[PDB]
RNA sequence: AUACUUACCUUAAGAUAUCAGAGGAAAGUCCUACUGAUCAAACAUGCGCUUCCAAUAGUAGAAGGACGUUAAGCAUUUAUCAUUGAACUAGUUCAUUGAAGUCAUUGAUGCAAACUCCUUGGUCACACACACGGCGCGGAAGGCGUG
RNA sequence: AAAAAAAAAAGGUAUGUAUUAA
């Protein structure tokens, strides 16, 4: 048969075992695709059920690796109404519909599109188009979509009260194009041919009070209509002075500078022209105020580049403090750590949002994730940035969780069984991690006694021991471990500098002093210049 | 409509719109399978000629 | 069938001033208290962006900055404002730069054109920069992913960013210029 | 006839990288190649060794 | 429209109101702008034939609709089957495997009201006139009758 | 005594090719 036929292929083999080796491609997810289509070729019903059951696994589990493909939930939409179920069809779309949280024009569009022939019950259709047009409606391309809704209006309803209500809402949005619905509004001003159908356009106060025309005026009506058809051009041409300098705006600074609306591939680059245009448009579309807009242009601006971080963070931003909804933020970073490659920056913010969320078993579980995903080394990961940010976080945690063992009260933050010799294994590897210093000088932070011994036991007195060549070259170093004892508020000032010179100072090996020199004179030439001779013959 | 797959151009084919889809109502007759006229005629008796 | 509907928009163009400049990056700050230097300016407005530098007058109690983007000008515009700067509120708005401003002068003196001559692009596909973003310090084969930043400019040399480093070097010198900071060596 | 192969939850050594059963983000591939496609990780995970 | 080439194909049958009488070519047929009766159509034409045809002396009303709103109105009833494992009473919950699976639950069913809007008519004439239940001009729809 | 032959295409629709004016 033809199932088996395509199995034993070595095309199939090669496609499949390349898109499992290099699953974010999408160049091998769509030529296993097209390929597989390709082989079903008389797709209707007839098509054995295992084919048609791994062609359809397959569109449902390359969704999945690319939420933002439009096209590809349509075309698996039409798939399965080829097929002959509109039930699978009707999911699907929900699902590509949820995927972009219920705005993207393309689906909402060639969604409605499809429910206008499958569905009866006029009530629950429109429902679908008042759904669609409190999300997608204010979209600048969305005239398109009203051009639907009006179609379906006019074929639909007898009494004509509703063309004039939605036309009414058109005439008012800065879409692209604004003019074709002008059009069809003063068109119909122009077909009216009695007093009473001016109703439809407002009630019959408003029209007596701020125009100032009578609909039960009686009389010779004719060139009082006349007079009533020019009175409402008027006001019409004002809304289109107002609606043609917005749109006239949006399209010559920002919608004119897009030349990209879609979401390629993660291996797509922008263009920074193309990124600068995205951000001050959402600066603008922030400005406009209307949370519909602002929330469908970010939306809008998302899908054209998903991978940054960019827009994510920003999209964190002004909701946490414009909107002020911190709950809404965390849910945006939690979207954006799958999209976004970087995710470091995600994730530091999002420790931040979590912290001040106050949920504190979230936070604490989600750090075990991040050790989790590393095998339970974080200690040596390559990149400095996942260690530091998880430490610090991991380290206000096991603050509040053990109570503090030194005196003075003080915490032991960075000083854990646990966290030391996560550090301590940090700072084995030397030259190969990038980290080093940053991660010692948070260790000179302590200021007391207790931990002044602890810290210069622990490490500085231990890593001199075992003398390694990268520690005692670098000044660094020496700095840190002078102004570990320099600032402890244990000592006086005769034990501190006669502590730093007779012993910390002679450790130094003069081979070294070249290096060491420049860092460890900052720190004598501020506090110590008096002494700044002794260490002048050392060296 | 977008194909209309016809010997018509697309502006004539676009003119013979058909009205919107027929609204669904349940059936309030007897299923096709179920139809049929009385069974179990009684036939002519003995009791009837008596 | 001659006229039509619709037609396309056609609009003036607005005189080329360094205000309707698109391209425009330098900004003029105004209302300084000319008791400050110019790397404490750098300072302030060194966080918006990556800057090429032109000049601070002397005696002049104005001074001016240069970014590479728009969108830092633009951040840094917005973000100081009436800001003050040794006890004075700064007052700063859009400016050209030291050349146009020398054939401006000596345009003023003979009242004649002051004919403006916009700002040069940077002729725009560019796939690996990211706008608004900096360099902080300076061997580097990347995998050049969208989420990382590729390229970048350095306080004149394009240099390839390393997204892991560049995190190292930035908090290197933040706690370095605590320490210096703190003591009187930078200011 | 076909397995479905999950190569990020078995790059996490995580458990379930592979079922008979279809799942959301699996990929399928034949059966007797899933040793073959085994092979074609290894080096990744030995560069995480 | 004309000429040439190629393709597709060709005649269900019969009749035009009936009955009766007289005549022409014992039976039958055909025929008679021949005679009577009945029937049918068209056209006229009549009936004290029947029903209906909206306010301006006022901001109305009659018939019919909304595939209109209130309206997530009020009151009800509904959301798949099979296999395996765990717990459990002696049916219930959770997880896995397979099959089909109109959308809707702001739905569907019942109940009722208010409001708003559409189409239609002689918005005709004379009359504001204390009667025992007419006999103005037309239009619409019928019934009956004569020619 | 008898004798010898017949008169005819029809015309419909569709497709392609050419013609009908400065």
């Amino acid at each position: 048969d033809k199932y088996t036929a395509l199995i034993h292929d070595e095309n199939f083999s090669t496609l499949t075992l390349n898109v499992s080796r290099y699953p974010k491609s999408l160049a091998y997810w769509e030529k296993l695709l097209n390929y597989i289509v390709k082989a079903s070729a008389p797709i209707c019903k007839s098509t054995e059920p295992q084919l048609l059951k791994l062609i359809r696994c397959t569109y449902s589990s390359m969704l999945n690796e690319f939420p933002y493909l439009e096209n590809y939930y349509i075309d698996f939409a039409l798939l399965e109404y080829k097929l002959g179920n509109v039930s699978m069809s009707h999911k699907i779309f929900q699902r590509g519909l949820q995927a972009f949280n219920q705005r993207s024009l393309l689906l909402w569009t060639s969604y409605l599109k499809f429910c206008n022939n499958v569905i009866s019950h006029q009530k629950q259709l429109f429902k679908k188009y008042e759904t669609a047009e409190e999300y997608v409606g204010l979209h600048f391309f969305s005239g398109e979509f009203w051009d639907l809704y009006l179609e379906q209006i006019s074929s639909r309803c007898t009494s004509s009260k509703k063309y004039w209500n939605v036309l009414r809402k058109i005439l008012e949005i800065p879409l692209h194009s604004f003019s074709k619905f002008y059009a069809l509004w003063l068109q119909r001003i122009d077909d009216i041919m009695d007093l009473k159908q001016l109703s439809q356009l407002t009630s019959k106060d408003e029209l007596l009070k701020k125009l100032k025309i009578d609909i039960n005026y009686s009389g010779r009506k004719g060139p009082y209509l006349q007079d009533a058809k020019k009175k409402l051009k008027k006001i019409t041409k004002e809304m289109y002075m107002v609606v043609q300098y917005q749109v006239l705006e949006i399209y010559s600074i920002f919608e004119s500078k897009i030349y990209i609306n879609y979401y390629t591939s993660p291996e797509t680059l922008v263009s920074s022209d193309e990124i600068e245009t995205w951000i001050k448009y959402l600066d603008y579309t922030i400005t406009l105020q209307t949370d519909s807009l602002t929330h469908l242009n970010f939306q809008r601006a998302l899908l054209p580049l998903a991978h940054y971080d960019l827009v994510w963070i920003k999209y964190s931003k002004w909701l946490i403090n414009s909107k002020n909804d911190l709950l809404g933020a965390k849910n945006v970073l939690l979207m954006g750590l799958k999209f976004s490659l970087k995710k470091t920056e995600i994730i530091k913010l999002l420790y931040s949002v979590i912290c001040k969320l106050n949920e504190y078993v979230l936070l604490r579980n989600l750090l075990e994730k991040i050790e989790s995903s590393y095998s339970d080394n974080v200690e040596n990961v390559d990149d400095f940035e996942i260690f530091w940010d998880y430490l610090q976080f991991k380290t206000f945690c096991q603050n509040s969780l053990y109570s503090s063992r030194y005196s003075d009260s003080q915490s032991n933050g960075l000083l854990n069984k646990e966290l030391f010799d996560k550090v301590w294994k940090r700072l084995s590897c030397k030259e190969k991690k990038s980290g080093q210093e940053i991660l010692l000088n948070n260790l000179v932070q302590f200021y007391s006694k207790d931990t002044v011994e602890f810290v210069e036991k622990n490490i500085f007195q231990k890593i001199i021991e075992f003398g390694w060549e990268y520690y005692l070259q670098n000044g660094m170093f020496w700095n840190c471990y002078c102004r570990l004892i320099y600032f402890d508020t244990s000592r006086s000032y005769l034990d501190k500098r006669q502590y730093i010179v007779r012993k910390i100072w002679p450790q130094i090996d003069k081979k070294f002093a070249q290096s060491v020199l420049p860092s460890l004179t900052e720190f004598c030439e501020s506090y110590f210049p008096e002494e700044m001779d002794t260490l002048e013959e050392m060296f | 409509m977008n194909y209309n797959l016809s010997k018509y151009p697309d502006d004539v084919s676009r003119l013979f719109k058909p009205r919107p889809p027929l609204s669904y109502k349940r059936p309030t007759d007897y299923p096709y399978a179920k139809r049929q006229t009385n069974p179990n005629i009684t036939g002519v008796a003995n009791l009837l000629s008596t | 069938n001659h006229m039509s509907q619709f037609i396309y928009p056609v609009q003036q163009q607005p005189s080329l001033n360094h205000f309707t400049d698109p391209n425009n990056t330098t900004v003029f700050i105004g209302g300084l208290s000319s008791l400050v230097t110019e790397d404490e300016l750098r300072a302030y407005f060194q966080p918006f962006g990556t800057i090429v530098y032109v000049k601070i007058p002397v005696g002049k109690c104005c001074g001016f900055v240069q970014y590479v983007d728009r969108l830092s000008a633009e951040a840094a515009i917005a973000g100081m404002q009436g800001f003050p700067i040794a006890n004075s509120r700064v007052r700063l708005s859009w400016g050209r730069s030291a050349k146009q401003t020398a054939l401006l002068q000596q345009a003023m003196l003979s009242n004649s054109l002051q004919v403006q001559q916009q700002q040069p692009g940077l002729q725009q596909p560019n796939y690996g920069y990211i706008p608004s973003s900096t360099c902080e310090a300076p061997n580097v084969s990347s995998t050049m992913l969208p989420g990382c930043q590729i390229l970048n400019y350095s306080n004149g040399q394009q240099v390839i960013m390393q997204g892991s480093e560049a995190v190292v070097n930035s908090t290197n010198a933040m706690l370095n210029r605590l320490e210096q900071g703190s003591n009187g060596f930078m200011f | 006839d076909i397995v479905f192969v999950s190569p990020q939850l078995y790059l996490s050594s995580q458990e379930g990288w592979k079922s008979d059963s279809a799942k959301s983000g699996f990929i399928p591939i034949l059966k007797n190649d899933l040793q073959r496609f085994q092979d074609s990780l290894k080096h990744i995970v030995d560069a995480r060794n």
